[PDB]
Formats: C-alpha cells, sequence, structure tokens
C-alpha cells in the first residue's frame, strides 16, 4: 500500500537546524509531489511546502528563506531541512501525499515527527514498576503499570508484552516536572488470576535518547 | 490549543 | 491568506445523534474545501474532499456540504470511535490553509472510577526519590477530586495529575495522581492515603497503605 515513514523525533538547539527524512513506498516520487505540513500549539496546521515530481519546490511565504526540500528518487526519499529554529518551531512535522499528482487534498500522511526546540539536553527515562497487589485489585481484576520518569524531550512510546497486550491499556499524557523533565505512567488491568501465570512487560522506547528498556512487572 | 503530547485540542 | 473559522471549538453530543461542524471562510472559495479527522496520537485522516465528495474507506455516516464561504461536515449518527478533532482546509487560494479545528466529545452515563494505589518501588527508592501513584480508572464525567494525606497531614502542591483523552470505545476517562517525595520524607511516615471524590460515588473512596 501507499506509505510515508518519517525519521524519528528528537531535540534541536535554538538557532540550529532541523532535518527530517520521509521514505515513501507504494508509489514513485517521479509521479507524485511530496508536501510538508506542521502542527504547532501556536498556529495549528500550517502548510510549509512541496517538492514536485520534476524537482521543483514551492515554499510557504514565511519560510522561503529558511526552508529547503530535496529528494532522492531512486531511494524514494524526501529531505526536509529548516534553518535557525526558535522555540515556537516546536511542532509535529508531517510529510504528505495528495490523491492526484497536482493537487493538495492530503489522503496520505507520514506518522509525524515531534521536534522539540530547546537549549536543554537529551535525557533517557528511568522505568519503575507499579506492582499489582491487593490494593490494586478489585473483583478479580488487578491493575499494574510502569512509571516512566525523568526524560527529555517528548515523546516515549510504551507498549505491553511487545504489542500483544493492548486491551485495558492507558498510557497517560506526560507531565512536565519542575526539573524540566517529563514523567508519565502507563497502566493496564488484567485478570488477577493471570498474575501467577502470565508475564507482564512494559516496553519503553525513548527514541531521542536511543533508550529502550523492557520492564517486567510482578506482584 | 493543540497539545503535542496527545495530538489533540485541549 | 484565507482565514478559516471553525465554530464552535467544542461539540458535545450523545451516541446516535446527528452532529454538524461548521467552517467559514474569510472570502469565497467555491467548493474547494477538504475535511480531516485527527484521533488521539494520530495523523490527520482525509474524510471529505471538495466540500461533498466521498473518500475510499471513510464510513458513509460522514458527509459534507456548502459552497462559497459557509461549509458543513456532518455525521448522521455519532459513534464512540468518532471522538476526535476535525479540521477544514481551503485550497482555492495559495497557500492552502487550515481551520483551527473543532473538538468532538461524547456524553455517556455516569461511571464511577475504580480506584487503585501503588507505593513506590524499592527500585525507585534506591535512587533517592519516592513516587506514590493513585489511579482512577474508567470514569465519566471527567471532573474528579484527588486529595493526598500522609499520616493525616493534607498534602498540597506536591502531586501532579494526568488525564487520558476520552476512550474511543467506552467514552470514559482515566486519571493518575502522582505524589512525589524524597526517600527520607517517605521513610519518616507510615500511612499514605489517596481520597477520591466523583459524581458516581455516594461517598469519597479512600485507598491507602502503610509503608511496609
Amino acid at each position: 500500500q501507499v506509505q510515508l515513514k518519517q525519521s524519528g523525533p528528537g531535540l534541536v538547539q535554538p538557532s540550529q537546524s532541523l532535518s527530517i527524512t520521509c521514505t515513501v513506498s507504494g508509489f514513485s516520487l517521479t509521479n507524485y509531489g511530496v508536501h510538508w505540513v506542521r502542527q504547532s500549539p501556536g498556529k495549528g496546521l500550517e502548510w510549509l511546502g512541496v517538492i514536485w515530481s520534476g524537482g521543483n519546490t514551492d515554499y510557504n511565504t514565511p519560510f522561503t528563506s529558511r526552508l529547503s526540500i530535496n529528494k532522492d528518487n531512486s531511494k524514494s526519499q524526501v529531505f526536509f531541512k529548516m534553518n535557525s529554529l526558535q522555540s515556537n518551531d516546536t511542532a509535529i512535522y508531517y510529510c504528505a501525499r495528495a490523491l492526484t499528482y497536482y493537487d493538495y487534498e492530503f489522503a496520505y500522511w507520514g506518522q509525524g515527527t515531534l521536534v522539540t526546540v530547546s537549549a536543554a539536553s537529551t535525557k533517557g527515562p528511568s522505568v519503575f514498576p507499579l506492582a499489582p497487589s491487593s490494593k490494586s485489585t478489585s473483583g478479580g481484576t488487578a491493575a499494574l503499570g510502569c512509571l516512566v520518569k525523568d526524560y527529555f524531550p517528548e515523546p516515549v512510546t510504551v507498549s505491553w508484552n511487545s504489542g500483544a497486550l493492548t486491551s485495558g491499556v492507558h498510557t497517560f499524557p506526560a507531565v512536565l516536572q519542575s526539573s524540566g523533565l517529563y514523567s508519565l505512567s502507563s497502566v493496564v488491568t488484567v485478570p488477577s488470576s493471570s498474575l501467577g501465570t502470565q508475564t507482564y512487560i512494559c516496553n519503553v522506547n525513548h527514541k531521542p535518547s536511543n533508550t529502550k528498556v523492557d520492564k517486567r512487572v510482578e506482584p | 490549543q493543540f497539545d503535542l503530547s496527545t495530538r489533540r485540542l485541549k | 491568506d484565507i482565514l478559516l473559522t471553525q465554530s464552535p471549538v467544542i461539540l458535545s453530543v450523545s451516541p446516535g445523534e446527528r452532529v454538524s461542524f461548521s467552517c467559514r471562510a474569510s472570502q469565497s472559495i467555491g467548493t474547494n474545501i477538504h475535511w480531516y479527522q485527527q484521533r488521539t496520537n494520530g495523523s490527520p485522516r482525509l474524510l471529505i474532499k471538495y466540500a461533498s465528495e466521498s473518500i475510499s474507506g471513510i464510513p458513509s455516516r460522514f458527509s459534507g456540504s456548502g459552497s462559497g464561504t459557509d461549509f458543513t461536515l456532518s455525521i448522521n449518527s455519532v459513534e464512540s470511535e468518532d471522538i476526535a478533532d476535525y479540521y477544514c482546509q481551503q485550497n482555492n487560494n495559495w497557500p492552502t490553509t487550515f481551520g483551527a479545528g473543532t473538538k468532538l466529545e461524547l456524553k455517556r452515563t455516569v461511571a464511577a472510577p475504580s480506584v487503585f494505589i501503588f507505593p513506590p518501588s524499592d527500585e525507585q527508592l534506591k535512587s533517592g526519590t519516592a513516587s506514590v501513584v493513585c489511579l482512577l480508572n474508567n470514569f465519566y464525567p471527567r471532573e474528579a477530586k484527588v486529595q493526598w494525606k500522609v499520616d493525616n497531614a493534607l498534602q498540597s502542591g506536591n502531586s501532579q495529575e494526568s488525564v487520558t483523552e476520552q476512550d474511543s470505545k467506552d467514552s470514559t476517562y482515566s486519571l493518575s495522581s502522582t505524589l512525589t517525595l524524597s526517600k527520607a520524607d517517605y521513610e519518616k511516615h507510615k500511612v499514605y492515603a489517596c481520597e477520591v471524590t466523583h459524581q458516581g460515588l455516594s461517598s469519597p473512596v479512600t485507598k491507602s497503605f502503610n509503608r511496609g
């Protein structure tokens, strides 16, 4: 099928530059233009630019001087680069493809790339168990979780049992602590009778720090 | 306001 | 640039109801408008193109109408999976621009939270910090009160809350309140208590533990 897969999230220092790679499949770059859109708290969805089939680029007016899009057709790659970023450039960046080669109705999107702009430093999280017990048990159902503490920047991905456990999972939005580091918990409810038979593991992945931890959670 | 953590309006 | 104004910002409806989102343009744009859905942690999803034209894979309950400056997206019978934000896009004038979006929230029957409590792990204690987590699971509506008490001393300012987006299946919310102390303070005390108030409870629910 048609897919757009962007490079992972990361930290970029103020005044520095941003680089994202969009790798496409299910179509050729020689036949479709690839667009770049961003989503920020300040301005919501903004169309940034486009590289067309034949290599021509268009940039939205406010970005003409600090934006360049390039591509490798043979590699099916599109490269987004933006200079001199300020903190308000913190946004999710998407590459996208329209229904027809010349149009702008975006039927296909990349998964997005959360870029944080900040002078600070990348820090991986610590993962601690939220162990099930009689105090997290009610009517044959036990709750358990993982505390993902003290990382920067957002985001972290959390799954359970390598993706095989999705039902009853709640991964809370991160909160920013006074330390300027993020923290979240991920929880899941299971039958309490499975606690003695089934292993429960939160798979934590903080891509900006290349930190992957698998945390086993036991009663 | 758009929230980058959840990709949802808050 | 064309300004697209979506109003209201928040819509709250019950399942099975018809619902309409409005998109108004700062000048005529013909029928050059597209609509998008964004679910929690999702990328935008194309629902309608050119005011009214359908899109492959999009449920029939979604439709669109309008021309000129006034446009409408409609869901004839809302489901829980429709919980999302909705955006409009014009492309009659370069550059293509987007509305600020409308949030779609679902009503449902009151559901009291299940309340669970988690002491700090010995693991975390080795690091010199203690987190006590209080979980309020699958409740509606969103409003709730969490009050921490350590040895009958009311805690204030040393906890943080987080609430999930509305569940796309059962329309509920879940909440975590995390109380953070130093290892020393944590060791100086015995009783840790999370007291929960919610519309679905006929009296506050207290979940607590003694350290050890």
